[PDB]
């Protein structure tokens, strides 16, 4: 899980 | 026969236009992060908006000069024959603001290409937007005559305004698997709004954050549906  | 008039026209000869701007590499000068998981993303929305029967036109790695170029070229086509607009929208972002590859686009600078009054062939039929980016930093924690030049717009925002979005290296992002999955089952069924609402309860319930950073660890998200339309909306017809 990443953010943007 | 007695008409009623509270749905879009969705019977013309063609569906539309599904323009996908997939940013993934991001210029070295930006300090931005490779987004990885995107390409699944952009598959995806290929493989949804198809079967739906949009004329898709898939676009990797647009400077914000070609993505503002890419915008106008397009308002500037003849969409007589065709029933909407779809745009999706996958990068890196803050609120109101979408990245190219080598800086910021203003949301509304895209938009405004498509007004009523700007592109005449689609006045009147559903312009939507979906943007799959952050509308800031905040992390939620979780519990438990004449028409306006606005009209005839849907944003189908990611996240909250606010707040970050959230995508998977290997998955693709939360709002999008969500998204694409809400529309291959309801499409031929359900209303978009309906869809939408569906989207929203999923990326809500479904799914939750995984880091070994305590900041980032067990956060949640919930989209944002922003509408302008005059009409219900079906992709299907007769």
């Amino acid at each position: 899980d990443e953010v943007d | 026969g007695i008409s009623l008039d509270n749905s879009y026209k969705m019977d013309y000869p063609e569906m539309g236009l599904c323009i996908i701007i997939n940013n993934k590499n991001f210029h070295k000068s930006t300090g931005m992060t490779s987004r990885s998981g995107t390409d699944v993303d952009a598959a995806n929305l290929r493989e949804t908006f198809r079967n739906l029967k949009y004329e898709v036109r898939n676009k990797n790695d647009l400077t914000r000069e070609e993505i503002v170029e890419l915008m106008r070229d397009v308002s500037k086509e003849d969409h007589s024959k065709r029933s909407s607009f779809v745009c999706v929208l996958l990068s890196h972002g803050e609120e109101g603001i979408i990245f190219g590859t080598n800086g910021p686009v203003d949301l509304k600078k895209i938009t405004n290409f498509f007004r009523g009054d700007r592109c005449r062939s689609l006045t009147g039929k559903p312009k939507l937007f979906i943007i799959q980016a952050c509308r800031g930093t905040e992390l939620d924690c979780g519990i438990e005559h004449k028409i306006p030049v606005e009209a005839d717009f849907l944003y189908a925002y990611s996240t909250a305004p606010g707040y970050y979005s959230w995508r998977n290296s290997k998955d693709g992002s939360w709002f999008i698997q969500s998204l694409c999955a809400m529309l291959k089952q309801y499409a031929d069924k359900l209303e978009f709004m309906h869809i939408l609402t569906r989207v929203n309860r999923a990326v809500a319930t479904e799914f939750e954050s995984f880091s070994f950073d305590a900041t980032f660890h067990a956060k949640k998200q919930i989209p944002c549906i922003v509408s302008m339309l005059t009409k219900e909306l079906y992709f299907y017809h007769h």
